[PDB]
DNA sequence: CGGCAGTCGCCGTCTACCTCTCCAAGAGCAGCATGCGC
DNA sequence: GCGCATGCTGCTCTTCAAAGCCACGGCGACTGCCG
RNA sequence: UCGGCAGGAGAGGUA
């Protein structure tokens, strides 16, 4: 819903969010831009990390 | 279509009795901030009346109810209760919207995450930053590549 | 559409001023469309990325 | 259509404007000229029913494929049309197709 | 010409004109005149077409009387307003921050029906803002312009559709008033005629044809003819106007219970009226003119009438059918087609006294309903007409409109260019217009109804294009708002000398010639057929037989500015356009000088400009100095004329104007007494002549790239002087009051030695950045209360002080509430040329400055004259703009000097050139019109012909090139390179008001992100798009560091400082602040949101151990 | 010998390609202009007016 | 707060009970700031006993001051003695009826 | 009952930078202050 | 000359009226409405 | 050691 939320329509997709109680494994570019994360991409991945 | 609305609340161990408020939550004052404008009053604060309204009405609900007023007042000030707290909630999109100074529609909670000047796409995708500058260029021949 | 008439005078030796008025009717529409379509592009972009 | 117009009609997949009929199963065609609308309903060399694709406008024109014959065949009433051959003349629909 | 004293320019012009230049700024003045009713404007309707002088003022004021209440026992009335003189001067106004107004008072006077008795008195009815000489408006101190506004015309509307479902087209109307209910009749899928009486649902016409009084009967008899009108009479099951009352109720009011009497009141209050309904004067003039009805009496009335609906259902129907003829019972004869919505025949403009009338007029109905509400809650025989009126509502629009207002404008004082044209700007947006996201592609189109009345080539470039535009040089506006322009008659194949005024609307039934059109000395075209315009634009080559008009000039269909550009036909229209927004940019340098090669239009558009002093009477000269002249009339009469030195305009420029007689000089009235900005001896100087040459040097004129020479920094050839203010106030505090005084105990006593004995600064001193201009401190209560709060020059500021304007309160001067003294400072530069400065000439070029060259490193000539500028040839050939070659050609013929020799007689070439222009002397000026120039025959000639020099050598030969020495190696360039002079201006855009960098400043406060823009000492935005490429590259490190530790980590930041400072390694980011604020946003909309671990256990995120 | 290989990153908007971001090696000119090499315009898409 | 332990991100609909857990306390007054004296209310939307105090380890009153007194909650005035970060991260709520 | 087609309302429409001006109003209600009369 | 009575302008406080007003494409629910 | 600040709307421009 992090990603979705940012694109477009914030207000349907915040209240179905809500009313399915999803959950956000932040584990995509745009979510660990938001939250303040390296990137899973480049020199951000485990086997050059 | 209904199956959809109605597995959800089965599914999952919630409640549908969410959208039936009982109580509204007041944000922080240091995110709805009151300043001088320019050594003379304070103007406005697009949240700070919303809340105001709300809260005014509840309290003519509160004191006329322990009053014994007649059914058909309490009504009225019951959907005018409802209305303000629709309005401070999506201010616009039942009725029309309530406006202020200059005929200016009030910006309500639901604007601050929407639209391409919201939270979402000005704040926490973008940002503005340290260490940086500005200037005219200008052709250098004399120069490499590096 | 193309217009019957032509202009027989290049710019070497100067339009007229009937020609160099009918000239700029296809001379706007290519500033206004320019304009026009560097909206509808990035919004695809955006959408692509 | 052509340009970011068309870009975004293959992207963005939707229908087209003017949606050419494809051809269901390959048999020979029933092409009658009508008065302002033509109705193929194709003849089923499988042994079935004819896909009745009529109501077809006299507006868009027919195509030219490479028919059996070898020459760019205009759909002549007794034309043995293959699967997928497009019948008109206009961008084709991308979920009949598939 | 026509001017008492000007410069000899000679002109190339062949054709001669009839007429005259207008004044250049009646646009603004005559509407005002108009609102304001004074003696000119009633002359001037009295010269022709003298039947009703009503003001502006006054036919609101007429409009608004009687007023009445419910019981019908009094009424009130007014008449006859009448202003009092202008409170205080303009420079006084101007100077402490006042506004430029005289008082008006009205008439009014009060009736009791009751009893008899009159009781009349004057009131005073606020302050009236006035318009100066120049056509601005001085509102709190500040200069403004009020710009016209182009809108649709109220009338009736015909359309034409058709349908993609089925195949035949539809039609439609649209009765559009200009305050009201909308009509709206159309034509539908089958054959059903309906009408959305104000766009509520739909109903067959029948209803309303029986609501109005028609019985089927006389409906049939009369619509007949058709057989859409017979099917839907046949299909309406409402026979009967009390019945077809209550179908319309049922409809315009649901919910309400349809009483047969609500209903007939319905149908007359809506449309039949007089209070809600106003079809304007334009209005009813249109539409009887569309429905070909009474246009045999005066224009009187502005309501819906029967006649009209019946007229507009017949023109409907006969259109669905097919005809182009049509009469009402008792008419006339009109044809039946559809109509544009963008012909300039549809579109009217609304001046400023129509735009002030609106706003007075909704005043006086705010006034007028509270004095009615008023009139029935007070005891009579104590009412009398200053007790009933309220000025309030009046003054709020009035103080409104001028104010917080789209089309009140700040006006742009950058060169009088600049200001002339402000003022003759019409734009298409506005209160009651467009919006620059719903206007489409049509309405951005050069209309061919458009010659003669706008310009099509001087519009914005950005999202602005085409809905902003320039009135042309001879057009002139109607009493009812559509423009006009003139044309010449002619009768049996001769010219006539006898100019008519036309409409758009009434040229489209006239064969009109062309201006560039042979004419001989009797008035017969030369060439057997001419290039016309037919009706619909149509452009045709007909036999020159049938012709009806002709043009008056070649420019009569380009602006002010596009008609400063010479050789304008030999360029493309982007490139015109680019140059006629460019020459409104250029900034006024220390000395002028006028172009060598013009076009004759820049003596009357700096007299027109106003930036001129010129002689109101004839006399002799009797004293001159550098800020006075004083002239003797011939009567006796001694007139003075003041100098504005070194004054501060709009836009931080500096306006100096400088006399140019003698001490015993005789002048005439209308010559020019004084220079001015931009002026070189009474005619507009934007630029400097330079001498060109058009080569690549080196690729450091690469890419748009120019190359100058040091000769125009050591002699000051292209330097501007900028002035700057600063202010600050001194006023009270609930801890004690703030004072200006050079005692502060907390700073040094050696940065103290350039103020005075008053805290301020000295006259004379040079401040630099961070310096001091005054002192101040605020007591913090009752010592050592007292805090430091100074005016000090901000970041990369400096200059001289040339003036300090201190306002006190004690020595009775107006002040703001609150607030003790004022004081201003004005700071003054003298900025040079430099690398990053943009250059620009009137043809579209335009480039910043690559290189500053010694005068030894620049190429020259055979005898030793190095170039100024050097020009790439790369750009010319594909941008189509070969003016400036024709230019420089021209430039240089006319700096060299010529002489044509006539020995064996005029050559072939020189046969219809003038005879003063088969000789010239060195430098001399010379003028090519805009449409009517020199040939290339005549250029190719006089190239030939040009004097030597000193000694006896043509450096140019006959093609325009010269062979340079290379000043860096000596040895001679290998081919010639095309050199002359151009015209070349310095554009507002420096490179010193542009550059900027920052480390560490200020922050926000609900996120703490950088502050934003060049004032606040801001950052630079890292937006969205420019992420993708991070994360295209594989950057993850520099990304992280540039969202969360340069931006919002808070604890991150300081010790990323403390690090850097202390050579140790740079921490690890933490989290930034903005998520946070997201999370306490969506939690304050009853959303559940939390940040769960591993194992559950939501996180506390709030820090604090 | 502070600036001494020190990179710093150049952009103009719009950034419509990886291109529109590259690293320089600064030096220190006179004036108060950026000086860009004749070679990058093609990727930057940056005239000189 | 460590990014690196993060795992899951939940939203779902919010009762009453969780509203009135988050709430610090109840606002009744629709009063804002006092204009005069340039302080805030009691009760209003802006408040130091529901939020927290306006400047470092001061209250409303002048009992307790500077760096020592934190922890004690004043008796009179109810403000917290802590520090005025705190007034960006509490709420409160309103009671309907 | 049952198709149904028009209708209406709600989503979306390129990035970075520079300069300027304007921001509720009215009505009631104070605590004094100045005129008139004996 | 003194005592009584009546109006200065800053300050404070609270919010519906009511006329004023007049893109474009896509999609999906839905709702009277005809049959 | 006292002491100490940064919201909206409209208009015009440059690439
Ligand atoms: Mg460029
Ligand atoms: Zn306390």
């Amino acid at each position: 819903w992090l990603s979705a939320a940012s694109f477009q329509e914030t207000t349907r997709v915040l209240t179905d969010a809500a009313i399915n109680c999803r959950s956000d494994k932040l584990n995509g570019l745009k979510e660990n831009v938001i939250i303040g994360k390296l990137i899973p991409a480049g020199t951000g991945i485990n086997r050059y990390r | 279509k209904r199956l959809k609305v109605v597995a959800a609340f089965q599914q999952s161990g919630n409640s549908p009795m969410g959208m039936v408020l009982d109580a509204v939550p007041v944000i922080p004052p240091e995110l709805r901030p009151m300043v001088q404008l320019d050594g003379g009053r304070f103007a406005t604060s697009d949240l700070n009346d919303l809340y105001r309204r709300v809260i005014n009405r509840n309290n003519r609900l509160k004191r006329l109810i322990d009053l014994g007023a007649p059914e058909i007042i309490v009504n009225n000030e019951k959907r005018m209760l409802q209305e303000s707290v629709d309005a401070l909630f999506d201010n616009g999109r039942r009725g029309r919207p309530v406006t202020g100074p200059g005929n200016r529609p009030l910006k309500s909670l639901s604007d601050l995450l929407k639209g391409k000047q919201g939270r979402f796409r000005q704040n926490l995708l973008g940002k503005r930053v340290d260490y940086s500058g500005r200037s005219v260029i200008v052709v250098g021949p004399q120069l490499k590549l590096h | 559409e193309f217009i019957p008439r032509p202009v027989k005078s290049s710019f070497r030796e100067g339009l007229t001023v009937l020609e160099y008025f009918i000239n700029t009717h296809g001379a706007r529409k290519g500033l206004a469309d320019t304009a026009l379509r560097t909206a509808d592009s990035g919004y695809l972009t955006r959408r692509l990325v | 259509t052509g340009g970011l117009p068309r870009v975004q009609e293959l992207f963005e997949a939707r229908v087209p404007r003017g949606k050419a009929p494809i051809a269901d199963v390959t048999g020979r065609v029933r092409l009658e000229d009508g008065e302002r609308f033509y109705k193929i309903t194709i003849v089923p060399d499988d042994g079935g029913e004819e896909v009745v694709y009529d109501k077809i406008s006299k507006r868009q024109r027919l195509r030219v494929f490479k028919h059996e014959d070898g020459s760019e065949r205009v759909l002549s009433d007794g034309d043995h049309v293959e699967v997928g051959q497009q019948l008109m003349e206009g961008s084709a629909d991308p979920h009949e197709v598939l | 010409n026509s001017v008492p004293g000007a410069p000899n320019r000679v002109s190339f012009a062949k054709l001669r004109e009839p007429l005259e230049v207008p004044g250049l700024l009646d646009v603004q003045t005559d509407s005002f005149e108009w609102l304001i009713g004074s003696p000119r404007w009633r002359e001037s309707a009295a010269e022709r077409g003298d039947v009703n002088p009503v003001g502006g003022l006054e036919e609101v004021l007429y409009e608004l009387s009687p007023i009445e209440d419910f019981s019908g026992s009094m009424s009130l009335s007014f008449s006859d307003p009448r202003f009092d003189d202008v409170k205080a001067p303009v420079d006084e106004c101007k100077d402490k921050d006042m506004t430029y107004a005289a008082p008006l008072f009205v008439t009014a006077e009060f009736i009791n029906n009751n009893t008899g008795e009159i009781k009349s008195q004057t009131v005073f009815m606020g302050d009236f803002p006035m318009m100066t000489e120049k056509g601005t408006f001085i509102i709190n101190g500040t200069e403004r312009v009020v710009v016209s506004q182009l809108v649709r015309s109220p009338g009736v509307y015909f359309d034409e559709t058709i349908d993609k479902s089925t195949d035949k087209t539809l039609h439609s109307v649209k009765v559009i008033p200009s305050r009201g209910a909308w009509l709206e009749f159309d034509v539908d899928k089958r054959d059903t005629v309906g009408v959305r009486i104000d766009r509520k649902r739909r109903q067959p016409v029948t209803v309303l044809l029986k609501a109005l009084g028609w019985t089927s009967e006389q409906i049939v008899e009369r619509f007949g003819f058709s057989e859409i009108m017979r099917s839907t009479l046949e299909k309406d099951n409402t026979v009967g106007t009390d019945e077809a009352l209550l179908d319309i109720y049922r409809k315009l009011r649901p919910g309400e219970p349809p009483t047969k009497e609500s209903a007939q009141t319905l149908l007359e209050n809506l449309f039949f009226k007089e209070k809600r309904y106003d079809l304007a004067r334009v209005g009813r003039y249109k539409v009887n003119k569309k429905l070909g009805l009474h246009v045999g009496e005066p224009i009187t009335s502005s309501t819906l009438t029967e006649e009209d609906v019946v007229a507009t259902i017949e023109y409907l129907v006969r259109l669905h059918e097919g005809q182009t003829t049509m009469t009402v019972p008792g008419g006339v004869e009109v044809p039946v087609e559809t109509d544009d919505i963008d012909h300039f025949g549809n579109r009217r403009l609304r001046t400023v006294g129509e735009l002030i009338q609106n706003q007075i007029r909704v005043g006086m109905s705010r006034m007028e309903r509270v004095v009615r509400e008023r009139m029935t809650t007070q005891d009579v025989e104590a009412i009398t007409p200053q007790t009933l009126i309220n000025i309030r509502p009046v003054v709020a629009a009035i103080k409104e409109f001028f104010g917080t207002s789209q089309l009140s404008q700040f006006m742009d004082q950058n060169n009088p260019l600049s200001g002339l044209t402000h003022k003759r700007r019409l734009s298409a947006l506005g209160p009651g217009g467009l919006s620059r996201e719903r206007a489409g592609l049509e309405v951005r189109d050069v209309h061919p109804s458009h010659y003669g009345r706008m310009c099509p080539i001087e519009t914005p470039e950005g999202p602005n294009i085409g809905l902003i535009g320039s009135l042309s040089v001879y057009a002139r506006v109607n009493p009812f708002g559509f423009i006009e322009t003139p044309y010449r008659k002619v009768v049996d194949g001769v010219v006539s000398d006898e100019i008519v005024y036309l409409t758009a609307d009434e040229e489209d039934r006239h064969v009109v010639a062309q201006a560039n059109s042979p004419i001989d000395a009797d008035g017969r075209f030369v060439e057997p057929r001419v290039l016309v315009r037919r009706k619909a634009g149509e452009v045709e080559y007909v036999p020159s037989s049938e012709v009806d008009y002709m043009d008056v000039s070649p420019r009569q269909m380009v602006s002010v500015a596009t008609a400063m550009i010479p050789f304008l036909e030999h360029d493309d229209a982007n490139r015109a356009l680019m140059g006629a927004n460019m020459q409104r940019q250029a900034v006024p340098l220390v000395r002028s000088e006028a172009p060598l090669v013009g076009t004759g239009m820049e003596l009357r558009a700096a007299i027109d400009a106003g930036d001129v002093v010129v002689a109101e009477e004839s006399g002799v000269i009797e004293e001159v100095s550098a800020d006075y002249i004083t002239v003797m009339h011939d009567n006796g009469t001694r007139r003075t004329y003041r100098m504005r030195k070194f004054a501060r305009s709009n836009h931080g420029t500096c306006a100096n104007q400088c006399p140019i007689v003698d001490a015993g000089d005789r002048v005439e009235a209308g010559q020019v007494i004084a220079d001015g900005p931009c002026t070189d001896d009474g005619e507009m100087a934007l630029g400097k002549n330079l001498l060109v040459a058009i080569m690549p040097w080196e690729g450091h004129n690469y890419e748009d790239a120019i190359i100058l020479s040091n000769r125009l920094v050591e002699e000051d050839v292209l330097t501007s002087i900028h002035i700057e203010e600063h202010e600050i106030d001194a006023r009270d505090t609930k801890l004690g009051a703030e004072e200006i005084t050079r005692d502060i105990p907390n700073i040094s006593d050696e940065v103290l030695a350039d103020l005075d004995e008053r805290g301020i600064v000295r006259i004379g001193a040079e401040v630099r950045d961070g310096d001091i201009l005054v002192g101040k401190v605020t007591p913090k209560g009752e010592a050592r209360e007292v805090r430091d709060t100074s005016l000090k020059v901000p970041h990369g500021e400096s200059g001289k002080v040339i003036g300090i304007r201190v306002f006190s309160r004690e020595d009775e001067d107006e002040l703001p509430a609150g607030v003790n003294e004022l004081v201003r400072v004005y700071v003054a530069q003298k900025r040079k040329i430099s690398d990053g400065d943009k250059l620009a000439g009137r043809h579209g070029n335009k480039g910043v400055i690559g290189k500053i060259l010694p005068v030894e490193d620049m190429p020259f000539l055979a005898d030793g004259t190095p170039v100024d500028i050097i020009l790439n040839t790369h750009g010319v050939p594909r941008r189509m703009n070969i003016g400036q070659i024709l230019e420089t050609h021209l430039g240089w013929c006319a700096h060299s000097g010529w002489k044509v020799d006539a020995a064996k007689g005029v050559p072939d070439w020189a046969a219809r050139l003038p005879d003063e222009l088969l000789e010239a002397q060195p430098n001399a000026i010379v003028s090519t019109p805009v449409f009517d120039g020199a040939q290339e025959a005549e250029l190719q000639g006089l190239l030939s012909c040009t004097l030597p020099n000193r000694d006896g050598d043509v450096l140019v030969d006959a093609d325009g090139k010269a062979m340079l020495f290379d000043g860096r190696s000596g040895e001679p360039f290998p081919y010639p390179v095309t050199v002359g002079y151009m015209y070349i201006m310095k554009l507002h855009h420096l490179v010193d008001d542009k550059i900027h960098a920052r480390s560490t400043g200020p922050y926000s406060m609900i996120t703490q992100q950088p502050l934003g823009g060049k004032a606040q000492f801001g950052g630079q935005r890292f937006g969205e798009m420019e992420c993708w490429a991070m994360q295209a590259y594989g950057a993850a490190y520099t990304l992280q560091e540039l969202l969360t530790i340069k931006s919002d980590d808070t604890v991150g930041r300081v010790k990323v400082y403390e690090a850097i400072v202390k050579g140790e390694n740079i921490p690890e980011p933490g989290i930034p602040e903005s998520f946070k604020v997201l999370l306490k946003e969506l939690q304050s909309l009853c959303l559940n949101v939390e940040v769960l671990s591993s194992d559950g256990a939501a996180i506390e995120l709030r820090e604090g151990e | 010998e502070v600036i001494a290989e020190h990179p710093v990153l150049l952009n103009r908007a719009p950034t419509l390609h990886r291109l529109g971001i590259q690293a320089f090696e600064p030096m220190l000119v006179e004036g108060k202009a950026i000086q860009l090499h004749p070679l990058v315009c093609e990727a930057f898409n940056a005239d000189f007016d | 707060l460590d990014v690196n332990f993060f795992d899951e991100l939940r939203i779902g609909l919010a009762t009453a009970e969780d509203i009135r857990q988050w709430s610090y306390g109840e606002v009744k007054k629709p009063e804002t700031i006092n204009y005069r004296t340039l302080k805030p209310e009691k009760d209003g939307l802006f408040c130091e006993k529901i939020f927290g105090p306006t400047r470092d380890w001061e209250c409303y009153c002048g009992k307790y001051k500077r760096v020592r007194f934190k922890g004690i909650i004043c008796e009179r005035c109810g403000v917290e003695v802590t520090r005025a970060k705190v007034r960006r991260e509490r709420m409160g709520h309103i009671e309907l009826a």
